[PDB]
């Protein structure tokens, strides 16, 4: 037997889960999710030097 | 050798050395919980 106790402190930690992707999809609008960041667009590839 | 006792550790983190004639200019900062280190060489 094995007990999962999960202790919720305001203390910083990672999000822990099995965060899915999906494919992608180039040259159409479409709505996305970037790390976080939500929205709706167009994505083409970039000349920019991050 | 420094830390003969330590005890409850909770965190560990191992990366490439910060340091690897050189300023080494770092800044530490910590924000709601977050330990940031910036620097430059």
């Amino acid at each position: 037997v094995v007990v999962l106790s999960f202790e919720l402190l305001h203390a910083p930690a990672t999000v822990c889960g099995p965060k899915k992707s999906t494919n992608l999809v180039k040259n159409k609008c479409v709505n996305f999710n970037f790390n976080g960041l939500t929205g709706t667009g167009v994505l083409t590839k970039s000349n920019k030097k991050f | 050798g420094v830390y003969s006792s330590a005890n409850n550790c909770t965190f560990e983190y191992v990366s490439q050395p910060f340091l690897m004639k050189n300023l080494r200019e770092f800044v530490f900062k910590n924000i709601d919980g977050y330990f940031k280190i910036y620097s430059k060489h």
